[PDB]
């Protein structure tokens, strides 16, 4: 059974996962300001 | 990785003359590049956002290309904030740009550290 470190180390890599995760178009668009254009 | 990490790079001191390829190889020398914006009105030419599909690809960018020389001149090379990225907007409208952001997707609406 996994000790507090590897569960730690579990932790990491699932919040990790969240912060990685693929965004669609309209999640990304969401995150700017007028001005920009998308090259 | 801290938290303030993210795939979103917001960029500054860009030269106004910087083409699509040259973005794509400063950048994209770090991995795989999502997407990235360069500004184009008065307010925010000299800037841009850089999008990477991996975040330790972006991580790895920052450590690198902050003070990066191109045509005389050094990179400001910083990580998304939203509260930053919706700062020209006025009080009551930025506030609603933020919640929108954090109820529907989630992300910190806080100023940098
Ligand atoms: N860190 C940042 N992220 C996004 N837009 C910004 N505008 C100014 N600072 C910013």
């Amino acid at each position: 059974s996994m000790t507090p470190e590897q569960l730690q180390a579990w932790r990491w890599e699932r919040e990790i996962d969240e912060r990685n995760r693929p965004l669609s178009d309209e999640e990304l668009d969401a995150m700017f300001p007028e001005g920009y254009k998308v090259l | 990785l801290p938290p303030e990490v993210n795939r979103i790079l917001y960029i500054r001191n860009l030269p106004y003359k910087i083409t699509a390829e040259e973005m794509y190889d400063i950048f994209g020398k770090y991995g795989p590049i999502r997407q990235i914006r360069v500004g184009n009105t008065p307010e925010t030419r000299g800037t841009a956002y850089v999008v990477y599909e991996d975040i330790f690809d972006a991580k790895n960018a920052v450590d690198h290309l902050s003070g990066f020389n191109v045509s005389n001149r050094y990179l400001v090379v910083l990580y998304y904030n939203a509260n930053r990225a919706f700062q020209k907007m006025d009080t009551k409208k930025k506030e609603e740009q933020l919640k929108l952001l954090k109820e529907k997707y989630g992300i910190n609406t806080d100023p940098p550290k």
